[PDB]
């Protein structure tokens, strides 16, 4: 069926159809245009008139210029074909690389799977990094959600999560990246290509790309969330195996719609933001979940606007994750990395009939000195080390070990901390911190906890303080 | 004929609504029966929303607006250097028609993930605290934001004269060219900044792009992305080329002002819904190519001014998402004599140590968590404290001290390394911190005078040799115990 | 030919026309008024109608009343046959001495001078004031700004001003009262009878006035200071004699432009404020400017809404001045006058290559130690003065009598404090302060220093009290 276009204020495109009227989700194709355009209809507004939302650039567009119902949805290219390559948000590819051969196509609309399609079971996952694997431990086929502000290490924690997790993962990867920089496209593209993960001359590719940064307009970027999460869909249920689904930035999706949410006729909610906010993650975080056909591990880089955590965009967030890896920027002040706050970071399955007694009390007794410390800050702000009891600065000195403890050099981050990055196991990582809470350090220096792997790393680079 | 022509229904605040244009394009460039240029934004069943590119008394109602067939564009080359031009690319300069051979979309779109590549070449600003610090890499977008008066403007300024040693050299990949785009300024000032450039002998590879405050809104509006595509004509040709957008801020003032009164809802602090995708389809067009596509550059420098140090402002937040970095500027570091006033607590770049030359990698290294470790003990001191964090504070300071520098003598980079050398390696923690910046001059001056075969090794080699960490050494110590007495 | 009024809104109204259409900026002259009522159209609404506003009351208008078009923009008399006169928005004299009978008019709107006009001259002109002399120096033909809140010393400022700088300037000088307040324009006028620097009996006038002030409609106060602004381009242009052009205040410019802005059917923009509003001060700013051709040396009194520096109106101005003095209410509390803010007070000019090396570091002197004083502020006032280090004591005891010595007591001000007023050179200042910084009257009282001209009579003072 064919329609004319009607009306052109930035992303919004009204489109009128003189017989059969497409339904909503719906995309259209302009024709007359050198790439392809594509309007997906958000709205019937009456009098045989559709609103639509450009999927590129509304440029050098004519009232009257002629628009195709495509008769289903925006679909995109499904299946081990997607691996090695970059997709866009109609299923385009963009790696110059050629068509995606395929005769398996996916709408990248779809339900959320049921409430009988649910699965309880909780599996702890080791990630190698010390202070999550410790406080706020990852699960199997868990929703894992990277908080912070700008420049606390988001994009960097959700890089060395591919580099160690798919490591240990014989099935498939998705990555999408939702309205971030493009330089850091080519830098995740031809890293992967390095390490093998990406190869470009055979089939062994395991990880499948979806890209739409944030030179793409509005629309572009409130739909290619869904895109990337559709091909995730398809390893998961098709299949039946486990995938792992990476996202950054996930808050770009909300800040989409905030942008045309004016245009469309909306009354504007609170914080300036759409009033649909919440039914809009709703629909599409409720895909992104593990069923009892298949797993999904999925971890999302969230940014908190101007680090407000009360912020409606981030504060909606936390309900849909079981495990919260919040960032810190007075942590990544202080050197740091990962800038993770110890007493902000949830779990769930920090339970002592999960993870073990052990484990749950050294996770507590580190929290409580590191709180308990907090409030020892607030004397030696004013009246300085020399006022604390023995039975203070013992805590102190302690509490600043653990500290420095938590922090470990990431092997994506080679030329920001001078010195190469390693992996620590669990039971590596509860034995040394409750070292530490019995005092048996106390007679080593502060800088020897600093960047380091396990505990052993510690001793011995308190030897190499000295001389 | 109403498909290619049009007439004015109303016009008021830069606005007109037309009745007819049937075949117009969104964004296309329209002309008024005075001559007068306007852009279509708005198309609407029932009219065409203009924007004007100058005054509305030229336009009446009833008045004929006609098609021109085609999207805006700019002059573009190295012709263009040593000029001052307008929003649309006439020279204001007064100094002749600008000769030049090519034209560029000013809305073309960013390069996608395939032509690009890591950044790996320094920008060097010649001003310590940036090229230690927050080091700035060519393709890449760093912020300078802070309060009025901070220093904003000087530190972009001093960046183009830096730029003077490569540009009078002979390596051709080590050159860089400079567009400094104004938004919102007034005329004195823009003259007064092309005054500076001209007397460093700077303008000769510069393109000043000036749409000052009694231009319209739309020229206001399209300077940033006028500019943009002068220096991407560099970025495709080869070549490295540097832009500063003093300021975005300004910009979207001007863009409010248009999408409000073309009846499109106001959201946070009266702005348009896509006003972040305004700046970042802007500073998305920085890059760094790779050798297939020619290995040029387009290095951003945005300016975003705060008020009262806001940083939690719509604007604001939006460029620091989108920017590879931002250097913080503060008036309380500006009076206390932090001069330039950069907040190192609060600065970063993305791009790091890939993005310094081997020599100053070296020294700045460590300079990072020194100064965070001296930053936690200053709010921590007159109560007494222990010889170990006494040292922590008075290394802090002595760094502190170097990190000042004054306007207009920016610094080459093995000059740069010296006299931070001398602060790194504790050669001064026992100096009174009074006479920091006093040693810092004189005992540059000797080493340039004296000891040229030295700065010359450190410069070509690249990096501290074993010798030279040997010779530093011993100027430094036999400096010291000299201007100690 | 003749127009039709169809809608009626306070300063805002709408003028139907059946045949040829005024163009945008046209003054349009009301017929049945007893007083000339211009309209100045501003927008073309469509249909044959415009929209106009006022520039005076609209009371006493009705649906159906005639209207003609002037066919050209408001014009008013310039030359100098107006010096020594009082006029209003649209040139007509307010002092009933009768016509301006010049030989030439101009329109109140004129494009800005264009980028090649620009000059690039940068001369230090001495006030006589310390806080403005040593910190934030003002220059001849630059653009300057006085920033403040309610009753902080805006107008006392600008008068003193006047006083130093008018009297050693062998040119012509402007006035605008831009909605404040009508018996400062009474007490302007008659002290410049009184002074002899306007003149009744003889041309030999130096002062041209301009008034619209706070008692006027929105459209008078958006327009007034167009009008000031095109007697003082005259003046510039078509002779070459420098020009000083005194504004008090610019704010009510872009006030009286929100009033009308709400009555035109705009979407506000943020803080209710009209969207225009960085354009509506840019294409107004850029015309007070110094060309090639002439010089204008021009003050500008900036209030300060509920004193948020940060708000809309003040905030953008920063951009179109050359230099800046802030005034601030707790300097003004403390009983510091001026109440120059010394650390949010800035010139151009303020510079090593142009001020010279000894000014320029006395200056950043004084500077230092009062934001280190600022620093030590709270643990000052939880604790005192006593709990403070022997390093930190003496800078509090310093800085004190920095910020004393800052203050003046000022010529317009000699009844507010019965005190002589102060003019004191700029090599005096330099000195004064300099010796306070290097320690040589650290024995000497506080309030020594306080109110008094150079620093031989803060020993002077100190004198009487031992
Ligand atoms: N490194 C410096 N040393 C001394 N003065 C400086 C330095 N940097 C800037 N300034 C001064 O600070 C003032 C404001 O600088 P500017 O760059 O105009 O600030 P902004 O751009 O933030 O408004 C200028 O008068 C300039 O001379
Ligand atoms: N693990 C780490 N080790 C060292 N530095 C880090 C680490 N993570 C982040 N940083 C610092 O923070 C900067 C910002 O990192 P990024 O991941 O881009 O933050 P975000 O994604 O939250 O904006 C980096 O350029 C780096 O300097
Ligand atoms: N330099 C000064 N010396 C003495 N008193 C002053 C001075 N400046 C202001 N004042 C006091 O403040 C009052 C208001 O000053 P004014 O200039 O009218 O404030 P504004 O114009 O900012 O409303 C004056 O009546 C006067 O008593
Ligand atoms: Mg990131
Ligand atoms: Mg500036
Ligand atoms: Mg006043």
């Amino acid at each position: 069926t064919t329609g004319r276009i009607v009306a052109v204020i930035g992303a919004v495109v009204d489109v009128q159809f003189d017989e059969g009227l497409p339904p909503i989700l719906n995309a259209l194709e302009v024709q007359g245009r050198e790439t392809r355009l594509v309007l997906e209809v958000a709205q019937h507004l009456g009098e045989s008139t559709v609103r639509t939302i450009a999927m590129d650039g509304t440029e050098g567009l004519v009232r009257g210029q002629k628009v195709l119902d495509s008769g289903a949805p925006i679909r995109i290219p499904v299946g081990p074909e997607t691996l090695g390559r970059i997709m866009n948000v109609i299923g385009e590819p963009i790696d110059e690389r050629g068509p995606i051969k395929t005769k398996q196509f996916a709408a990248i609309h779809a339900e959320a799977p049921e409430f009988v399609e649910m699965s309880v079971e909780q599996e702890i996952l080791v990630t190698g990094i010390k202070v999550v694997d410790l406080l706020a431990p990852y699960a199997k086929g868990g929703k894992i959600g990277l908080f912070g502000g700008a420049g606390v290490g988001k994009t960097v924690l959700i890089m060395e999560l591919i580099n160690n997790v798919a490591k240990a993962h014989g099935g498939y990867s998705v990555f999408a990246g939702v309205g971030e920089r493009t330089r850091e496209g080519n830098d995740l593209y031809h890293e992967m290509i390095e390490s093998g993960v990406i190869n470009l001359k055979d089939a062994t590719s395991k990880v499948a790309l979806v890209y739409g940064q944030m030179n793409e307009p509005p629309g572009a970027r409130a739909r290619v969330a869904l895109t990337g999460l559709t091909v995730a869909e398809y390893f998961r249920d098709q299949e039946g195996q486990d995938v792992l689904l990476f996202i950054d930035n996930i808050f770009r999706f909300t800040q989409a719609g905030s942008e045309v949410s004016a245009l469309l006729g909306r009354i504007p909610s609170a914080v300036g933001y759409q009033p649909t906010l919440a039914t809009d993650m709703g629909t599409m975080q409720e895909r992104i979940t593990t069923t009892k056909k298949g797993s999904i591990t999925s971890v999302q880089a969230i940014y908190v606007p101007a680090d407000d955590l009360t912020d409606p965009a981030p504060a909606t967030t936390f309900a849909h994750l079981d495990a919260t890896t919040v960032l810190s920027r007075a942590i990544a002040e202080l050197g740091i990395y990962p800038a993770v706050d110890p007493l902000d970071s949830t779990s769930r399955i920090m339970d002592p009939n999960i993870v073990g007694s052990e484990h749950y009390d050294v996770a507590r007794g580190v929290q409580k000195i590191l709180q308990d410390y907090k409030s020892l800050q607030d004397i030696i702000a004013i009246l300085g080390m020399d006022e604390l009891s023995e039975e203070d600065k013992l805590t102190v000195s302690r509490a600043r070990k653990i500290q420095r403890f938590l922090s470990q050099p990431f092997q994506v981050a080679e030329v920001f901390t001078g010195h190469l990055g390693k992996l620590v196991p669990l039971k590596e990582t509860i034995k040394g911190f409750q070292q530490i809470l019995a005092g048996e350090y106390d007679h080593l220096p502060e800088q020897a906890f600093y960047m380091v792997g396990p505990i052993e790393e510690a001793v011995a680079k308190a030897d190499k303080l000295a001389e | 004929d109403l498909e290619e022509t049009g007439r004015v229904l109303s016009i008021g605040d830069g606005i007109a609504r037309v009745h007819g244009l049937r075949n117009v394009q969104a964004e296309e460039m329209v002309e008024f029966s005075s001559g007068l240029k306007g852009m279509s934004l708005n198309l609407e069943p029932d009219n065409v929303g203009v924007v004007v590119f100058g005054n509305d008394k030229l336009i009446k109602e009833g008045d004929i607006v006609k098609r021109t067939g085609a999207i805006v564009d700019v002059p573009v080359g190295e012709e263009l250097l040593g000029r001052v031009v307008d929003a649309l690319g006439n020279a204001i300069d007064g100094k002749g028609p600008i000769g030049s051979k090519a034209r560029r979309r000013v809305g073309l779109k960013a390069p996608g993930i395939i032509p690009r590549i890591s950044v790996r070449e320094p920008m060097q600003t010649g001003i310590k605290a940036v090229d230690s610090l927050v080091p700035i890499g060519r393709g890449q977008r760093e912020l300078i934001i802070g309060d009025r008066q901070t220093g904003k403007t000087s530190i972009a300024i001093d960046t183009i004269i830096n730029q003077k040693r490569f540009n009078d050299g002979t390596d051709e990949k080590k050159k860089l060219y400079c567009i400094y785009v104004a938004i919102g300024q007034k005329r004195s000032t823009v003259a007064q900044l092309v005054k500076r450039l001209t007397d460093a002998d700077a303008m000769k590879y510069t393109i000043v792009v000036s749409a000052t405050a009694s231009d319209a809104a739309p020229l206001q509006y399209l300077a940033p992305y006028s500019g943009c595509s002068m220096g991407e004509y560099f970025r495709d040709n080869g070549k490295h080329a540097l832009i500063i957008y003093d300021d975005l801020s300004k910009q979207a003032v001007a863009y409010r002002q248009m999408s409000l009164l073309l009846r499109r809802p106001p959201g946070r602090e009266a702005y348009p819904g896509d006003v972040f995708y305004l700046h970042s389809r802007l500073l998305e067009r920085a890059a760094k190519m790779n050798d297939a596509f020619g290995g040029g550059s387009l290095t951003a420098l945005p300016v975003i001014e705060t008020q009262a140090g806001d940083v939690s402002a719509y604007i604001p937040t939006n460029v620091i998402s989108i920017t590879d970095g931002q250097i913080f500027l503060e008036t309380e570091l500006f009076y206390k004599g932090i001069r330039p006033a950069i907040n190192v607590g609060l600065s970063v770049s993305r791009v790091g140590s890939a993005a310094q030359t081997r020599a100053m990698k070296q020294v700045a290294g460590t300079m990072k968590l020194e100064l965070a470790q001296y930053r936690e003990v200053a709010a921590f001191a007159g109560s007494d404290l222990d010889a170990a964090t006494q040292q922590l504070l008075s290394r802090g300071v002595r760094l502190t001290e170097l990190l000042k520098q004054g306007q207009y003598s920016p610094m080459a980079i093995e000059e740069q390394v010296a006299v931070i050398y001398a602060g790194v390696r504790g050669y001064l923690d026992k100096l009174e911190p009074s006479k920091i910046t006093k040693f810092e001059n004189a005992f540059l001056s000797h080493v340039i005078s004296q000891h040229q075969a030295l700065l010359g090794k450190i410069r070509t080699d690249g990096k501290i040799s074993e010798e030279s960490d040997a010779k530093l050494k011993e100027i430094v110590t036999n400096f010291l115990a000299g201007f100690e007495a």
